[PDB]
DNA sequence: TCTAAGAACTCTGATGTCAGTAGATTACACT
DNA sequence: GTGTAATCTACTGACATCAGAGTTCTTAGA
């Protein structure tokens, strides 16, 4: 879908006693399972996408809250952006005492009707003003025949859920270990888009996974001036960009209210609230003072207008991988401007890969920025993983240093090791061989930070303290490697350290 | 009451109705504060939270049982601190009370 | 379609479970 | 600057290491000072960062009444700056220690993510480290294996990960260290994939134009038997045009102290272009691009030209 | 009258539990209430509605100031301030006893509300409030100088303020020097330094194209500021040169705009204050009358009115500039006496272009009598002979009176004004033409 | 979608019977002129539907009936007049309380339609076979009292 | 016998960017 | 004039980013 549309998601639990207070074991509880799910996807969505909408609803309860079509349904929460007080409302109903806390309020086991329940949720999504990209309902019921004993009750539901799917709201399901069996082919076969224990999907809602997730958006758009005249529009996209702990919002102590940092500039002698025109900019050199205006400290540092000018072609081997400037950015075509320029770009991509070549360019991302120099290395897609595109096809902008960047480094000379000293090393290295994958690690600080932040947010008992994956697991490095550190200590240097 | 005015309190937790704790305090005019600065008299909490642990780790403040203030409200008169009315004390109070409590 | 797309956060690709060094 | 440390492949075995930054995206030494327009003195301005609560200009005191918060969904939560430090992830040391090794294949070009590059060297006058580290990197020269390493410059600073990538020069072994992404630094998007070419046709005559462009506009010419091409435009040897332009203005405004600013001095364009023989080669292969490919419009935007003379 | 049962329900939407949905009722309730009392006409019912609207325990301004911390009710604060901008026009000075509390609502809304679409009507309502109460006894208890210190202080961080809000801060600030000069008496020089320093930076910057709304907001506010606190070349010749050459930058179609707010504001400033720019009228003179006359061709009617009103003030000032000067200017008069005469004597163009040229000839008798009395009579005699045929179209209905003969009267009255003798033999014709205007 | 649909169905009602779920789903998302064009498709088809009171009460229709906007309020009262014969006294009492508010409304065309409602209520709720239920009897009193 | 000049890292604040929303301005048009 | 289009130009949320300022460490150091 288009950029702005929120994900929006409504959670809809069976309040019926026959599942709600029920267990075959003692070790879980289907309502305590669903409520855990709702709290846990919701705490995922809080860290990861505060912009996307959640609601939660109980059907078949005995005391009601709805706009209309009231009987035996209670909207615990209408659609809203997610936060702490909503997670505290769900927390109240959890656990062995929780399954009594709920009973003092909304009441349990009464008759219900899916064609009314699906009506209610529909009205909910309608009532909200925002643009929605995905509209999804989640069923937390075990009741595999949903009391369609009256087939002329049940045909209402099936038609109404035809009407859900027809209006482009989706609906989705989880089965919840009903004693002895559950089978979708009896009923729910036509409500969703051979026999089950409990859903292999449901564990994915307990991943508790944390990052920002920020959708595909351009960094900027530019014209690749091949010369004085021929241009194509290309996008500039950010495939790799270091995340930061979110900017902290300064607060008033006594009320927790936000407060305005309200900076001014004041003459050291006198009451002049000096305006931006009152003051210049300056330097000191050679015991004299150089004076420039607030226009020209940024008229200096201009050279060009926003574009990419072609500088001719190179071998890919001469672009030496030791000197690297800043993270590489992707280039991909954009018919939003310069229509049909995709036809040129695609031929340019295809044929550079045959030539074993890069294009060299001068790059300005904005007006009032100096040109850097950038090699456009061409790119090719590994769809072989059943069209999981690990690599999009296009170009990489790889940046190149200038003289000033390549800092001087001290004198040293040696070519010291013998073939035995390499030969022992060639063993330890081959014993320590694993497979790195790009996603195999996580930031120890930024992951810890969210766990501290949750403890403070919910008033939990404890910070979760989940230990990081960057420390070497040194006992495994002792054992897999084995004792071979002694080959350095014996064969390579004296015993004095 | 006109007694708890000029005395500033932090009601850092409850759960007894937490938002009503400071409302009862408000008809006694006790000076409510949401987050204890170095100015405040003492901090009040119906149960532990991580912020209370932060104030066990940072000794600087006086940390008080829930029931003590309810007793001062029931006495219609401020009751000064018998030892169990606290659940932790600051170094200024501990060095004051190394003399006047037994150790 | 389903195979790579997360149920917690749709359209976005499924976050695999952290890994690390393991020989 | 010098930094002393201890390269550590396993719990018992440490080698002395001392790295130096090698590429750094370089910034000018002296900042633009702020000065009063008529007195020309650099201390007649005080910068009051005053605060407001919005209840009709109640002005706060930062030393008593302002406490940082973070943001958590639809609501704010107060920390203390003095209690983030109580809970913050603290590194146990100023560490450098290898996690393991794996092929050049595990580490593609694109992903490299650093502010800087290190060159990571055997400590000065440690002849035991010199033999041990020359062994280390000579044992990486031949397997195509690379290292993966936890790093940290100093205490309190963030822990760090990534690729310690070896290379060779006749006078010393290279093993640079570079940072690689964590799982949340990496963005995955399915860009609509271009080999499905049926709506964006790359026809025989278009391909047969481009076939000559990318050989014709070559900078690297084969005037050699070393198998190294002429390196006709050595961009890493060029000085940064940002600083040439800055000092050139500071010169002109020093020698002519009330006059307006000059154009870009022309030899800077002559250096920063890539012009000479390559443009004499290009013009004809470019002339067949103009016809075999379409070039539909783009808009233009204006400047001080929107009200400037003649 | 349903105004009170309507206002009573507005206070319920403030106290309703669904604060997000109740705003949609409250907005459309105001949108209905504002129709009922702009519709009204009976003086008694209208009086009731004013003091229901401006009520003290109830009513609109209490709803604003009591809802002011919410972010849901923005749509209500826009509409209530748009409505008050109408009601204060409908009622004029009858608003007097409430007028101070309208001001306090505007400044409270402006400071406490983050959205420019609420800051805009809060500013707009102060413009009309200040402008209508100009003459008033109330004008001291507005605290009109504290208000200058408040909105002047916003400039020390102006970079943060959105473009269209920064029009209105200058529309406002310049107007404080129109309405109550005595409290402005020392502040005016710093506000000149501010208006000029900003407009220089906005026009002359090489790095960014101009923010047209901010540039128009300077020129509009400035046109009020020059009404008191004058700056004309008998004193402060440098700052008065700077103001003038920025008016040239504005006025010149140096390249065409697709919106005319910038020339339109520049023209009004020029028309009202050409008396400020005395010398400079005669420095740039061709390019002035070329560009001013080029604006008489232009298809937007308020731009055309701003064009037509600028020429008159310009020629009138230029005529004074040699009513008392020597022979030096025969070169300038030879340009005026040739060129627009070459328009009048040829052009197929509109009666507006023709009659502003007819007007021009009438003014220059007082200049011309200094070099030769025996051109003064001929510039009357010939104008009379034109009038003696311009009435004599023989009942040419619907075309010939439409703008034309009042300009002959207006200009014959000025060649008449400058003659010392009178050709008594044309008194009958002169008076017959005056009768023909009646 | 709604502007295009209004222009078909104004002249041909049957195609609306496919899209009536979409029209009811989108009805609270529009504002201004589109809200009238949306309700007008209900008016083109209101004598067809069942459950229409729950469907129409699901959107805040009693509040939609109070936006001072003469075009909307006319068609909105016209929905009322066509669904009129099929209501039970329970919902009609709820629905009539805001219709009875229009007796002061300035639009002569809008007030005429409200009197056509009230004229129907009197005629059909005068003397039921059982006088006994407060919902049917309140409706007759309240409809009579404003016909006065 | 030690006191600043030179690094280094993180963090904060402004400027510019993109996508999407919607208002007011400006053309278009009436026989 | 009066009224209905079509469409430019704004503002905001959000995201990257240079600069600028606060903070701990080396050498040269009376």
């Amino acid at each position: 879908y288009k950029y702005s549309g929120r994900d929006s998601l409504i959670f809809l639990v069976d309040a019926s006693k026959a599942m709600f207070e029920s267990q075959s074991e003692d070790e879980l509880t289907p309502f305590d399972m669903s409520i855990q799910c709702i709290q846990s996807v919701y705490i995922s969505k809080i860290i990861s996408s505060d912009r996307d909408l959640l609601a939660v609803v109980f059907y078949g309860t005995e005391k009601d809250k709805n706009s209309v079509n009231f009987k035996n349904i209670y909207v615990l929460q209408e659609l809203d952006n997610p936060g702490a007080k909503r997670i505290l409302e769900l927390d109240q109903f959890k656990g062995q005492q929780g399954q009594k806390r709920f009973q003092d309020m909304m009441g349990h086991g009464s008759d219900y009707s899916l064609s009314e329940v699906l009506w209610v949720c529909a009205n909910l999504f309608s009532d909200v003003q925002f643009k929605m990209s995905h509209k999804r309902i989640m069923l937390f019921t075990n009741e595999d025949n949903p009391h369609g004993n009256d087939s002329a009750k049940a045909s209402r539901a099936r038609t109404k859920a035809g009407d859900l799917r027809d209006t482009g709201i989706f609906l989705d399901l989880m089965h919840l270990k009903k004693p002895g069996g559950f089978d979708i082919s009896l009923f729910y076969r036509d409500i969703i888009s051979v026999h089950f224990e409990e859903s292999s999907k449901l564990e994915d809602l307990l991943r508790k996974v944390r990052a920002k997730e920020t959708r595909k958006r351009a960094l900027s758009r530019l014209k690749l001036k091949l010369n004085k005249d021929i241009v194509i529009s290309v996008g500039i996209y950010n495939l790799v960009q270091k995340a930061l702990k979110p900017p902290p919002i300064k607060l008033y102590r006594e009320t927790n209210e936000p407060v305005k940092t309200k900076t001014r500039t004041f003459n050291t002698s006198t009451g002049g609230l000096l305006l931006p025109s009152d003051t210049k900019r300056s330097q000191i050199y050679g015991s004299r003072q150089i004076i420039l205006e607030k226009e020209e400290t940024e008229e200096l540092k201009r050279f060009d207008d926003p574009g990419l000018m072609l500088m001719g072609f190179k071998p890919l081997v001469l672009l030496k991988k030791h000197h690297y400037l800043r993270p590489s950015l992707f280039v991909y075509p954009e018919e939003s401007l310069v229509i049909g320029s995709s036809t040129l770009f695609s031929a340019l991509l295809i044929k550079c890969l045959e030539k074993e070549v890069a294009a060299l360019c001068r790059y300005t991302p904005r007006r009032n920025i100096p040109p850097y120099f950038v090699a456009l290395v061409p790119q090719e897609e590994e769809l072989d993983d059943q069209k999981i595109q690990v690599t999009p096809p296009g170009f990489q902008l790889v940046f190149l240093p200038f003289a000033d960047d390549k800092r001087k480094m001290p004198f040293t000379e040696k070519i010291m090791a013998t073939p035995e000293q390499v030969g022992k090393m060639k063993a330890i290295v081959e014993k320590l061989r694993f497979t790195y994958r790009s996603d195999s690690f996580e930031n120890p600080v930024l992951q810890q930070h969210f766990r501290n932040l949750e403890a403070l947010a919910l008033d939990l008992m404890e910070p979760e303290q989940a230990v990081d994956l960057t420390l070497p697991k040194v006992e495994a490095m002792n054992k897999r490697l084995g004792s071979l550190v002694d080959e350095f200590k014996e064969l390579v240097y004296p015993p004095d350290y | 009451s006109n007694i708890f005015e000029d005395v500033e309190f932090c009601v850092m937790s409850g759960t007894q109705p937490k938002p009503d704790l400071e409302n009862r305090i408000a008809e006694f005019g006790g000076y409510i504060v949401q987050n204890p600065g170095p100015d405040t008299y003492c901090v009040i909490a119906g149960s532990e939270n991580i912020r209370v642990k932060n104030i066990i780790l940072s000794n600087k403040h006086d940390v008080v049982k829930p029931a003590w203030l309810l007793e001062c409200f029931k006495t219609k008169s401020f009751v000064p601190w018998q030892p169990r009315f606290m659940i932790h004390m600051c170094p200024s109070t501990k060095e004051h009370f190394a003399r006047e409590y037994d150790c | 379609r389903c195979p790579g797309e997360s149920l917690i956060n749709p359209g976005f690709k499924s976050k695999k479970p952290a890994g690390g060094v393991d020989f | 600057i010098h930094w002393p440390c201890r390269l550590t492949i396993g719990s018992n075995l440490s080698i002395r290491i001392a790295a130096y930054k090698s590429i750094l995206q370089e910034r000018v030494k002296k900042t633009w000072t702020v000065v009063d327009a008529k007195t020309l003195k650099k201390e007649d301005i005080q910068k009051e960062t005053v605060y407001c609560l919005n209840d009709d200009d109640e002005t706060e005191v930062l030393k008593e009444d302002i406490i940082q918060g973070f943001r958590y969904g639809s609501d704010i939560v107060p920390f203390s700056k003095v209690d983030e430090e109580q809970m913050k992830y603290k590194s146990e040391g100023k560490c450098f220690s290898v996690l393991g090794f794996c092929k050049s294949s595990q580490v593609q070009r694109r992903f490299f993510m650093g502010n800087q590059v290190l060159k990571v060297f055997a400590a000065r006058d440690d002849e035991a480290a010199a033999v041990a580290l020359s062994s280390l990197i000579h044992a990486l020269d031949d397997l195509d294996m690379v290292a993966i390493v936890r790093y940290a410059y100093d205490k309190r600073a963030n822990p760090q990960v990534g690729v310690a990538f070896p290379h060779i020069k006749h006078n010393y072994e290279c093993l640079v260290y570079v940072q690689l992404p964590f799982m949340e630094d990496l963005r995955q998007y399915m860009f609509s994939s271009l080999k499905n070419s049926k709506k964006y046709a790359p026809t025989e005559a278009q391909l047969n134009a481009v076939d000559a462009l990318i050989d014709s506009m070559s900078l690297a010419k084969k005037d050699e038997k070393t198998d190294t091409l002429e390196d006709l435009f050595p961009t890493t040897k060029i000085p940064n045009p940002r600083f040439q332009r800055l000092f050139q203005c500071l010169l002109h405004r020093a020698l002519h102290p009330r006059e307006p600013l000059p154009p870009i001095q022309q030899h800077i364009w002559n250096m920063l272009n890539p012009p000479a023989e390559v443009t004499t080669k290009s013009q004809i292969p470019l002339s067949k691009i103009k016809t075999l490919f379409p070039l539909i419009e783009a808009k233009k935007k204006d400047q001080v030209t929107a009200q400037e003379i003649f | 009258a349903g105004v009170r049962c309507s206002l009573l329900r507005l206070q319920e939407t403030l106290s309703a539990a669904d604060r997000c949905g109740a705003a949609l009722a409250g907005h459309q309730l105001i949108r209905g209430l504002g129709q009922e009392c702009v519709l009204s006409s009976s003086p008694a019912v209208l009086a009731l509605q004013t003091s229901l609207v401006f009520s003290r325990d109830f009513g609109l301004l209490v709803f604003v100031r009591k809802s002011l911390n919410s972010i849901e009710f923005r749509e209500c604060r826009e509409e209530i301030l748009k409505f008050l901008c109408i009601f204060l026009e409908k009622m004029g000075q009858k608003i007097a006893p409430y007028s101070v509390e309208i001001k306090n609502t505007c400044t409270s809304v402006y400071t406490k509300d983050r959205a420019a679409k609420c800051k805009i009507p809060a500013l707009d309502l102060l413009i009309k409030l200040l402008q209508t109460f100009r003459s008033s006894r109330l004008m001291d208890e507005f605290k009109i100088g504290e208000l200058f210190s408040k909105f002047y202080g916003e400039l020390a961080l102006k970079k943060k303020i959105p473009d269209t809000v920064l029009e209105k801060v200058y529309e406002l600030l310049g107007l404080l020097g129109e309405v109550h000069p005595s409290e402005m008496i020392n502040n005016a020089e710093n506000l000149f330094r501010a208006f000029l320093g900003e407009l220089k930076t906005q026009m002359t910057s090489a790095v960014r194209e101009p923010k047209l709304p901010v540039l128009a907001g300077c020129l509009k506010g400035l046109s009020s500021l020059l009404c008191n606190f004058t700056k004309s070349m008998e004193e402060d010749p440098q700052t008065s040169r700077e103001i003038f050459n920025f008016v040239l930058k504005a006025i010149r179609p140096q390249i065409d705009l697709k919106r005319y707010a910038v020339p339109s504001a520049g023209l009004r400033l020029f028309a009202l204050h050409a008396s400020q720019f005395s010398t400079c009228l005669l420095d740039n003179y061709v390019s002035l009358f070329e560009v001013l006359l080029k604006w008489c061709a232009h298809t937007n009617v308020e731009l055309k009115k701003a064009a037509l009103s600028a020429l008159e003030s310009f020629l009138k000032q230029v005529s004074n500039m040699v009513a008392k000067n020597a022979e030096m200017h025969k070169n300038k008069l030879q340009y005026f006496m040739e060129q627009f005469y070459g328009i009048i004597r040829n052009v197929d163009s509109n009666n507006k272009e023709l009659s502003i040229a007819i007007r021009g000839y009438g003014l220059f008798a007082g200049p011309c009598k200094v070099i030769n009395a025996k051109d003064v009579d001929f510039m009357y005699v010939e104008l009379i002979q034109r009038c003696k045929q311009m009435f004599l179209t023989q009942t040419d209905t619907g075309d010939d009176r439409v703008y034309q003969m009042p300009s002959f009267l207006q200009s014959v009255a000025s060649v008449l004004l400058y003659l010392d003798t009178v050709p008594e033999v044309y008194t009958p014709v002169l008076e017959h033409l005056v009768v023909m205007q009646i | 979608f709604i502007v295009c649909l209004n222009k078909v169905t104004k002249s041909f009602p049957p195609l609306a019977d496919r899209f009536m779920n979409a029209v009811f789903f989108l009805l609270p998302k529009f504002h201004g002129v589109l809200k009238t064009l949306c309700l007008e498709v209900v008016l083109c088809r209101v004598e067809g539907m069942t459950e229409l009171y729950f469907q129409l009460k699901s959107k805040d229709f009693v509040q939609v009936m109070r936006h001072r906007d003469d075009e909307r309020q006319k068609v909105c009262l016209d929905i009322i007049y066509k669904m009129m014969p099929k209501l039970k006294p329970v919902e009609l009492r709820e629905l009539l309380n805001p219709v009875v508010e229009f007796v002061s409304h300035p639009s002569t065309t809008c007030r005429e339609q409200m009197y056509n409602i009230l004229m129907w209520i009197h005629d059909n709720y005068r003397d039921p076979e059982s006088e006994t239920d407060n919902d049917s009897q309140e409706i007759f009193k309240l409809a009579k009292d404003v016909l006065i």
